């Protein structure tokens, strides 16, 4: 690396003698020995029968420093975004019973915004829950975030017990920072 | 109505400084798309900016290179190396790829060469019609000062052993820029700025 | 051991020996330099020799016959084996232009014209003392981009062909051309100009642009002292007679403000005399640029995108 | 008085390109001045000292600011 | 009564006393001040003979005589 | 030290560090300016030659 640094500098001083010794001598004469010690360490591994992704930076190494960074486990890094989509109606029905009808409606919200049959002006999927009390409204977000988010924490809650002042609107702005750090939050609306 | 007066004053200082050809299709152009498209400021402001910056882009095609030609010189110099690097080794796979790279440079220089000597040699005419301007420019600024603070053997070798010597080698490169144009296939756009030149401008 | 001259100094030698190649020389004489000296603007070697006396006419009269009864000289290799041994005697201080005074009077050939002009031997002792208390100041408290680039010593930039385009339209302009990459601490700012030092030497820029890149350090310019007008005003100098472009990372900072500095540089980029190249975050960006209309008749908004996946 | 757009400056340009060349005699040419704000800012308060100095050599002078 | 000097002149002032003691003088005599303060960067004295007539290089050589 | 009875020799150095206040660039005027003084002279120089310390070097 640094042959390479020495041998440019003198190519765009003016200086043809020194740098005609790097680039085709003290370069072509070591990728030789640098490239048989690579291929002779990849041969070796293998007859160990562990530790494969010890040496060489793949997907799952990429995937342990994020999931150290945050807590989600491993195995829901290796889980694609076309997979979640369809085994979705699957998994609400496991935690929310009863609200057959409600859970269809989710889906069909959120599917016409991936594949690309809507234009790139409007978020992922505006909602508005009614009913009485007790019904499924909260448990309901819960488990949006712990299937498609694959964070339960990442969930936040502004009340209108504060913010119903009209001078509170401007800070509707604290909800604008809030959601800049975190891309993928799910701002719930309550009352 | 008023825009274009302005424009028009300061063509004379606008070409010497970027050194292109500045019709007078892109002067009237300029305050047209101005009222109706780039309304936030006011003139001449928001007029002026449009001018400078469409003549501040040509000049890089009349001096560098545009990138459908940029891109073909880099990978000329990396095969000039390596097959360089690659005669000195006595390896049975390093000949095989030799003979590779110096039938790919055969076709390159058929190509790049007649091309960018085009360029080259413009850039060392061109260069000096800025030269003429900036010199013709300010001989007239120096002589007026004269005429007015009383010194009569200060101006007379300014207005007559100075600017007419100075200004029969700006008709004599115009002549030759004429002749160059036709072996590039450009001069209508590329080295005159006209409407399309500031229309360019708005849409970006 | 080992002598380290300053990039000032050693184009004094050079450039004695340019005004010495037209005279017919085929030697550099030790009295070129006092020469070049003579001729800067705000130089320190007519100041010194005021405070003491003399007549500075009469020293610069017999300096220049020097070089006329001229056939590397031999009284030459007595200066540089003397820069080399007193290097390691007084105290604090490098070398400048003040110290190279006291190089000249060591010489028994120069120190006969001092002492037959005016300003003797004990009077350049009583002189230095009350002044005492890229180029010289562009070493030192200012960075090279393009020195870094061409020795193979800087990061590839990659992805930033639409915006190094757009800077080199801004230079081109005759008004505004003062770019400033108005972005945020995270979409890369730095590295922007990186990528614009490597078409310098590469000559990809246009003939309408040949300056440098220089890198201005704000917290090297704040060492120490009072004295931050003697290390401000040495930089903005170098830079006019020289004709280059100088870096600044978070114009903000510097720009705008404890010690007054922004005075300095707003003469200097309104009549066209300095170009230079902001960095700034768009949160500050509204509170020191478009807050006074003087500032935006010179820099232009330049909006930095974060790019895609 | 006007927009920041319309021109201020170049006003007062064309003031200069009229008395030099011919317009008033020359008991009433005067000459222009641009203050800048920055300049005597700069330095080392002192800033009172150094804009008296100003106002007090345009006065003998003759000269408008 | 009362002197009160500056800083332009009051530099020139004190040059012109060391430049009489180095050379083995008794008086100080006037010509020993307008030499010092001539060998200036952009000196306000070399504008006066410039403006009002009179060349700067055949003033300064009648001094020396002195 | 044996062959010995200001000095003559220290008159001497001391004329070497009325000089030296005005040069370039060191340290401060202390222990340490001593030490790059007596390299100067012929009588004190001999015995870092054949100990392995180059005046060059020092
Ligand atoms: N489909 C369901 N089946 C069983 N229990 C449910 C269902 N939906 C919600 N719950 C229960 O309701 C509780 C949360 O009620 P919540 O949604 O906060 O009521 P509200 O919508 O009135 O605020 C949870 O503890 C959960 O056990
Ligand atoms: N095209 C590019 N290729 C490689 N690295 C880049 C590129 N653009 C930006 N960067 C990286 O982005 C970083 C930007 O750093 P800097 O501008 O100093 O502060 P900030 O990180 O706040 O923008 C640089 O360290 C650089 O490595
Ligand atoms: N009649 C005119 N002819 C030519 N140029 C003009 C005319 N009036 C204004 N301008 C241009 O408009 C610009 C106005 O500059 P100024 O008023 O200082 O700041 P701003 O650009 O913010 O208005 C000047 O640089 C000048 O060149």
């Amino acid at each position: 690396d640094e042959l390479k640094a020495k041998a440019e500098d003198a190519e765009r001083r003016y200086d043809l003698a020194r740098a005609a010794d790097i680039r085709y001598y003290a370069i072509p004469d070591l990728e030789k020995r640098l490239a048989q010690l690579q291929a002779e360490k990849s041969q070796a591994d293998a007859e160990r029968a562990d530790g494969l992704l010890a040496e060489v930076v793949g997907p799952d190494q990429i995937m342990e420093v994020v999931s150290r960074w945050t807590g989600i486990p491993v195995s829901n890094l290796q889980r694609s975004e076309k997979e979640k989509l369809l085994h979705m109606e699957e998994y609400m029905k496991q935690h929310v019973v009863g609200q057959d009808e409600a859970i269809k409606a989710i889906c069909d919200a959120i599917r016409l915004s991936r594949t690309g049959l809507q234009n790139r002006n409007r978020p992922l999927a505006s909602f508005l829950f009614l009913g009485p009390t007790g019904c499924g409204k909260t448990l309901c977000v819960k488990e949006l975030a712990a299937f498609l988010f694959n964070d339960p924490g990442a969930i936040v809650r502004i009340d209108m017990s504060e913010y119903m002042e009209k001078h509170a609107v401007s800070r509707l702005g604290q909800l604008t920072e809030a959601v800049r750090r975190r891309p993928y939050t799910v701002v719930l609306f309550d009352e | 109505t008023d825009t274009i007066s302005i424009l028009r004053g300061l063509k004379e200082r606008y070409e010497t400084h970027h050194g292109v050809r500045i019709a007078d299709a892109a002067i009237v152009a300029a305050a047209q798309l101005a009222a109706r498209y780039i309304t936030q400021r006011f003139m001449p402001d928001k007029a002026i900016d449009l001018i400078d910056e469409a003549c501040a882009n040509t000049r890089v095609q009349l001096d560098s290179q545009p990138e459908a030609i940029d891109k073909l010189e880099r990978r000329h110099l990396q095969l000039e190396v390596e097959a360089t690097a690659l005669e000195k080794e006595k390896d049975a796979a390093s000949k095989q790829r030799l003979q590779e790279v110096r039938a790919e440079m055969a076709r390159i220089q058929e190509e790049l060469r007649p091309l960018k000597m085009k360029y080259e040699s413009e850039k060392g005419r061109l260069d000096e019609i800025r030269n003429l301007s900036q010199r013709l420019d300010e001989l007239k600024a120096k002589a007026e000062d004269a005429e007015r603070r009383y010194d009569l053997a200060r101006a007379a070798d300014i207005r007559y052993y100075a600017i007419p010597d100075l200004e029969k080698r700006l008709a004599q490169l115009q002549a030759e820029k004429s002749q160059a144009d036709a072996e590039r296939a450009d001069g209508l756009l590329a080295e005159v700025v006209g409407p399309d030149q500031i229309m360019e401008v708005v849409s970006r | 051991s080992s002598m380290q001259f300053t990039d000032k100094a050693t184009e004094t030698l050079n450039a004695a020996a340019k005004y010495a190649a037209e005279n017919s020389h085929v030697q550099l004489h030790p009295s070129h330099v006092a020469v070049v000296m003579l001729d800067e603007e705000n130089s320190l070697f007519r100041s010194i020799l005021e405070k003491a006396g003399g007549d500075v006419v009469s020293i610069e009269r017999g300096f220049k016959k020097i070089m006329v009864r001229q056939p590397h000289s031999p009284e030459l290799a007595k200066l540089l084996h003397y820069a080399h041994e007193h290097m390691k005697k007084q105290r604090d201080l490098y070398i400048a232009q003040d110290h190279l005074i006291l190089a000249l009077a060591d010489l028994p050939s120069m120190a006969q014209v001092l002492k037959e002009g005016g300003v003797t031997k004990k009077s350049l002792e009583n002189a230095v003392t009350h002044v005492r208390g890229a180029y010289e100041a562009l070493s030192k408290y200012c960075i090279d981009l393009t020195e870094l680039a061409a020795s193979g010593k800087l990061d590839p930039v990659i992805g930033r062909d639409e915006i190094i385009s757009r800077v080199i339209r801004v230079l081109s302009r005759r008004t505004k051309n003062n770019p400033c990459l108005v972005g945020e601490p995270g979409v890369g700012k730095t590295a922007i100009a990186e990528g614009l030092a490597n078409r310098i030497v590469k000559g990809d820029i246009p003939s309408s642009l040949q300056k440098k890149v220089y890198s201005l350090d704000i917290g090297s310019l704040l060492a120490g002292a009072g004295e931050f007008e003697e290390r401000l005003k040495a930089v903005l100098k170098e830079l006019k007679e020289a004709q280059a472009i100088v870096f600044i990372d978070e114009i903000h900072t510097v720009l705008g403000a404890a010690i007054d500095a922004a005075n300095l540089l707003k003469p200097m980029l309104a009549r066209g005399e300095l170009r230079c190249i902001g960095a700034t975050t768009l949160t500050e960006y509204r509170q020191y640029v478009e807050k006074d209309p003087a500032f935006e008749r010179r820099f232009q908004l330049v909006m930095v995108e974060e790019p895609s996946v």
